[PDB]
Formats: C-alpha cells, sequence, structure tokens
C-alpha cells in the first residue's frame, strides 16, 4: 500500500459547478494504491450516473457487467467542506461499514474529469484517483496527463489502469 | 465489477 498523499497535494477544481458535473461518466482510468497481478481478467469499463438531488446531494448509481449480467450499486455522495467536496452516506457509518471522502480535482464537465478518493472499507485505507469520460474513447494526451497527475500523487505507472470498453450494460 | 471510486 502506497501510502495517501497530503490532501495538499491534491487540488480542487475552481467555482466547482455540480449541476454541470451532473449525469453519466465512464469509468476511463483508475490509478489506485495496492496491487495489480498480471495474472488477470482485465478490468472492464463501466459507468457512473451522478444524479444531483434539490437538497444538494447525488445519488450516484454505477452500473457494471460481471461475468454474465449486470451489476448496479446505489449510494448518497452529500456535500462536503468545499465545493467539489463529498463523502459517503446521509448518516454517517452505520453497524460496520464504509466511508469515503471525495475530490474534484479537474473537470470541464462536458468530456472529462478527475476525481480523488480516500476509501475506509472494513478498517481497510485505500485511495485511488478516478479519470471519468462523457464518451468511452480515451486519447494518448489525456492517458499521459493521467500518469503524469498519478505520479505526483505517488503512484508510478504499475498501478493505472485504464479499463478495457466494453457494450453490455453500460451503453 | 465496481473497482473505482468509493
Amino acid at each position: 500500500l502506497i501510502p495517501a498523499p497530503p490532501l495538499s497535494k491534491v487540488p480542487l477544481q475552481q467555482n466547482f459547478q455540480d449541476n454541470q458535473f451532473h449525469g453519466k461518466w465512464y469509468v476511463v482510468g483508475v490509478a489506485g494504491n495496492k496491487s495489480l497481478r498480471e495474472d488477470k481478467d482485465p478490468w472492464k469499463m463501466y459507468a457512473t450516473i451522478y444524479e444531483l438531488k434539490e437538497d444538494k446531494s447525488y445519488n450516484v448509481t454505477s452500473v457494471g457487467f460481471g461475468t454474465k449480467k449486470c451489476h448496479y450499486k446505489i449510494r448518497t455522495f452529500v456535500p462536503g467542506s468545499q465545493p467539489g467536496e463529498f463523502t459517503l452516506g446521509r448518516i454517517k457509518s452505520r453497524p460496520g461499514r464504509t466511508s469515503a471522502l471525495v475530490r474534484v480535482v479537474s473537470t470541464n464537465y462536458n468530456q472529462h474529469a478527475m476525481v480523488f478518493f480516500k476509501v475506509v472499507q472494513q478498517n481497510r485505507e485505500s485511495f485511488n484517483i478516478t479519470l471519468y469520460g462523457r464518451t468511452k474513447e480515451l486519447t494518448s494526451e489525456l492517458k499521459e496527463n493521467f500518469i503524469r497527475f498519478s505520479k505526483s500523487l505517488g503512484l508510478p505507472e504499475n498501478h493505472i489502469v485504464f479499463p478495457v470498453p466494453i457494450d453490455q450494460c453500460i451503453d | 465489477v465496481f473497482f473505482a471510486e468509493d
């Protein structure tokens, strides 16, 4: 586990606009602090829909393809300490569960976003940077920039994955 | 399936 960077190293998108970040995004890159065993099945692209509600939370629905069937994951992101930051969950961690901090590093709303997450699940800590696109196409100059940003947070290139584009389940 | 984000 590479240690998570201090939040002073993680930019926050200026003048974040929640109603423009709304909608469907594909997970087109991920860089995270664990592992990566080459002896596996390739990680398939999935989609996340951020639906902004009048109470300024997002209802966040992911859809993806397993082996044979579609899967869904639904949860709420609530505004954090400043615009572009969120935490997981309406009520803070019930019985035994997951907590997360979310910071939108950069977005232009109609093409891509880079979003930093720190997560605890079953007392285990991890972090990732997720690269989102409004379309599935990922070109080389954006792959290069995502690798550079990931390296700036302490992650080397072997911890960076560009999920395989697929048609099942996600559109 | 949901290997990124939260």
